[PDB]
RNA sequence: AAGGCGGCCCCCUGGACGAAGACUGACGCUCAGGUGCGAAAGCGUGGGGAGCAAACAGGAUUAGAUACCCUGGUAGUCCACGCCGUAAACGAUGUCGACUUGGAGGUUGUGCCCUUGAGGCGUGGCUUCCGGAGCUAACGCGUUAAGUCGACCGCCUGGGGA
């Protein structure tokens, strides 16, 4: 998983009040970080079919959290996926 | 004829022959017999007296080396398991030891298919 | 950083080179900004079967705060050294300290 | 990576390509250079010993360092390039007093790693050090046989040879061929498997890529007349007869080894 | 079972207490469990029908011992 | 009567050989947990630490090799 | 998640559960088509090959024995990367949620009482057996339902032919 620095960096960085930490975009960014952190993973260990299923979980859940901060308040997705670079 | 005080018997056991040799304790055999040798054979050799003839033999075969303690290692199951070493303490030899050397493979290699019979 | 428990397995005619092997592990962990929490030889002692073809050993106990680098380094010194003969390292939960039960 | 080729016309339909990307995109280290002029399999007596060579791309000679003596000095790697003589990459290396080499690269490499021979050496793919301070059980390649001569022993582009054991003056190899050979323990190897792995893996898919390495047809000795083949003749195809040379030597089985010389020096023959 | 016989004693005692110490061991039993080979599926089959057997005859046992029989 | 939880440590240790000598059998077995009465915690945590002790050779893996 | 996973050590890594709080505020459930995983056997290329073992060979058995039994034994089994995409792939029981008498265990947390011992009292997750109402053609299931309900999907329509 993501690291307790990494989380509260994030945590910190995108969170209202630094303790939030459910709050829309900052799921969305601990999600970013470790699949991004796992593109080196599978990278490497392409058989790791079992870990690859946690993977899919996240993106499926980071896209549900995506459309509904979408068609919630669209200039938050806007300015969370120019931030964050994604494509969608 | 060169005397050897100590042995070892070892004996090996299975469901059709046990096989009897007295060695020293380097392994360097000294005298054999088996129960199909002991005139016997098919369902005659896979019994316990067919064995505690082959260790009369083998102590027959091993009397001129003038042994008189004797160990004994034990391979394998079978009928001869026991009235081997019966007999070969009626021969008149002071048992030593008594060692259960039968091969145990911590999950080796592949044993045969079972008979369907 | 990652507390490592490492306990090898010298041959016993290599007795003499033990501390100048421990002194060696030691500069190499603390020149890497590594602490040291336990350290005990434990001496020739009778192995419960033969490594080889060869009874006894000299074991030397040492729990570790290092990173994990410089521990596959020193793997890797036991690998290629023919006077090691045992490696083990086993990583644990936390720094321990207290002496061994066979040190006493 | 092989390649297969797209059918686009016969010739290309079989075709694999191994496609290297690291190799160096232009001309050699003219300084290492030196001519290789062409036989066509004949001696100084202009008859043709070695059947089936002639024509093919011109070629010339990489000096590739086999004996490996600059002990004790490191080399960075800094490039790979291919050589047509052989099977195997090579490596242009660069000591640091200014010397370049070019040696076998073994299969690991890489352009900016660095390598060092001599006894103090490391172990690490590149190092050339004496089997005696290499630990038994280990890959090398490009293995002398007597000590200062140069390697001999796999060179090719996939080879390695184990060593299996050591006894004294003298250390056993596990060679490619799986022929166990004794080799004295002051001889030098270079670690790890030699580089391009994947050359057998590649398929000419036509009769003119053979030609281009200069391989010339092979006529098959029932085709022809029995003036010149003990095999030829025959009304129709016939074949009846025990398969020889072209010069009446059995071929399917037969061994022709007759060295006396050197029968101390194997362990057991391959299998 | 390395046994050594105690000074002064009698072989069919020491002969008792081999045949004790393999039957504790466990290696007749291992032999013949391992001459032939047995699928996974045969021994699943095996350790299921024996805990059954340890089961419904504990609650055999148990409630039998209640009721009489005369 | 586990004695683990008797005595209440967190970890077992290889190390302590009397102990797993009072855990294993005269040809090196490990003694079942029906029989010591060892809850199955601390029976995974001794196999474990035998397996190692057995790794290092301060156990045997068996009575007879040699 | 299923298939499946069994010496020990390290590296990378997924998931579950518990305890107090903090936070977002319905963001949820199901899912045609689609995509992915998917035992063994099998296929392809390159290795490897001890044991076992289809095929095959010999010996017996038999009326015969292209079998069971025996002695051998090749693909295969193993590894890497691909393909195949099937099984009595079974709990022969689709997923999610809610309610409805009990008992004896197993496993894994955790709270409290003086832990006055490994105890006493609870509270969560998973799991095994028996069994009540109820249900069911019956067998049986039975708080992990095959009971009472809700949402969505998949499927069935006499036996062959198939
Ligand atoms: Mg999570
Ligand atoms: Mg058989
Ligand atoms: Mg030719
Ligand atoms: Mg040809
Ligand atoms: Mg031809
Ligand atoms: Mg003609
Ligand atoms: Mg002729
Ligand atoms: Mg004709
Ligand atoms: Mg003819
Ligand atoms: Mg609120
Ligand atoms: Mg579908
Ligand atoms: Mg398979
Ligand atoms: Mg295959
Ligand atoms: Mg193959
Ligand atoms: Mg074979
Ligand atoms: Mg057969
Ligand atoms: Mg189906
Ligand atoms: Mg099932
Ligand atoms: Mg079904
Ligand atoms: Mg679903
Ligand atoms: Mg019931
Ligand atoms: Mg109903
Ligand atoms: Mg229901
Ligand atoms: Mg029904």
């Amino acid at each position: 998983s993501l690291s307790t620095e990494a989380t509260a960096k994030i945590v910190s960085e995108f969170g209202r009040d630094a303790n939030d930490t459910g709050s829309t975009e900052v799921q969305v960014a601990l999600l970013t970080a470790q699949i991004n952190h796992l593109q080196g993973h599978f990278a490497e260990h392409k058989k790791d079919h079992h870990s690859r299923r946690g993977l899919l979980r996240m993106v499926s859940q980071r896209r549900k959290l995506l459309d509904y901060l979408k068609r919630k308040d669209v200039a938050r997705y806007t300015q969370l996926i120019e931030r964050l670079g994604l494509r969608r | 004829r060169k005397q050897v005080s100590d042995g070892v018997a070892h004996i090996h056991a299975s469901f059709n022959n046990t096989i009897v040799t007295i060695t020293d304790r380097q392994g360097n055999a000294l005298g054999w017999a088996t129960a199909g040798g002991s005139g016997f054979r098919g369902s005659r050799k896979s019994t316990p007296f067919a064995a505690q003839v082959a260790a009369e033999r083998c102590a027959d075969a091993v009397k001129e080396y003038g042994i008189k303690n004797l160990e004994v290692m034990v391979k394998g199951p079978g009928p001869g398991r026991e009235s081997t070493i019966r007999a070969l303490n009626a021969a008149g030899f002071r048992i030593t030891n008594i060692t259960d050397v039968t091969p145990i493979p911590h999950n080796g290699c592949r044993p045969p298919k079972k008979r369907r019979v | 950083m990652r507390h490592y428990e490492i306990v090898f397995m010298v041959h016993p005619d290599q007795s003499e080179q033990v501390p100048g092997m421990i002194e060696r592990y030691t500069a190499a962990i603390t020149g890497a900004e590594g602490k040291i929490h336990r350290l005990e030889d434990w001496g020739r002692r009778q192995l419960a079967y033969p490594i080889n073809k060869l009874h006894k050993a000299h074991y030397v106990l040492m729990n570790v705060e290092a990173p994990q680098e410089v521990i596959d380094e020193l793997e890797t010194t036991f690998r290629f050294n023919d006077a090691v003969i045992r490696s083990m390292v086993m990583r644990t939960k936390h720094a321990v300290t207290e002496a061994s039960p066979m040190v006493k | 990576a092989v390649v297969k080729c797209k059918p686009t016309s016969p010739g290309r339909r079989h075709v694999v390509k191994v496609v290297n990307p690291e190799l160096h995109k232009g001309k050699p280290f003219a300084p290492l250079l030196e001519k290789n002029s062409k036989s066509g399999g004949r001696n100084n007596n202009g008859r043709i010993t070695t059947r089936h060579i002639g024509g093919g791309h011109k070629q010339a000679y990489r000096i590739v360092d086999f004996k490996r003596n600059k002990d004790g000095i490191p080399a960075v790697v800094e490039r790979l390039e291919y050589d047509p003589n052989r099977s195997a990459n090579i490596a242009l290396v660069l000591y640091k007093d200014g010397e370049r080499r070019y040696i076998l690269a073994p299969k690991g490499l890489k352009a900016g790693d660095q390598i060092q021979s001599g006894v103090d050496a490391a172990i690490k793919p590149g190092n050339t050090l004496p089997m005696r301070n290499i630990p038994v059980g280990s890959t090398v390649h490009n293995v002398e046989m007597k000590p200062g001569k140069g390697g001999q022993l796999a060179r090719s582009a996939g080879t390695y040879v184990q060593i299996v054991a050591r006894d004294g003056a003298y250390v056993t190899l596990r060679l490619r061929s799986g022929e166990m050979r004794k080799v004295e323990a002051d001889c030098r190897a270079t670690l790890g498997e030699v580089g391009n792995a994947e050359h057998m893996l590649r398929v000419l898919g036509k009769a003119g890529a053979a030609r281009w390495r200069g391989v010339r047809p092979t006529v098959r000795g029932t085709a022809m007349n029995p003036v010149d083949h003990p095999h030829g003749g025959g009304e129709g195809r016939n074949f009846g007869k025990h398969p020889v040379t072209p010069w009446g030597v059995q071929t399917k089985g037969k061994k022709t080894r007759s060295n006396k010389r050197t029968d101390k020096f194997i362990v057991r023959r391959r299998s | 079972p390395v046994i050594k016989v105690r000074e002064n004693e009698p072989f069919d005692v020491a002969l008792r207490r081999f045949k004790r110490s393999c039957e504790k061991a466990g290696v007749l039993a291992e032999v013949r469990r391992r001459e032939f080979y047995e699928k996974p599926t045969t021994e699943r089959k095996r350790a299921k029908a024996s805990a059954v057997k340890r089961h419904a005859k504990k609650l055999a046992r148990e409630n039998a011992r209640r009721t009489r029989l005369y | 009567f586990c004695r683990f939880t008797a005595e209440g440590v967190q970890e077992i240790d290889y190390k302590d050989i009397a102990t797993l000598k009072n855990y294993i059998t005269e040809s090196g077995k490990i003694v079942p947990s029906r029989i010591t009465g060892t809850r199955a915690k601390y029976q995974r945590q001794l196999a474990r630490a035998i397996k190692r002790a057995r790794y290092l050779s301060l156990l045997p893996y068996t009575d007879r090799h040699q």
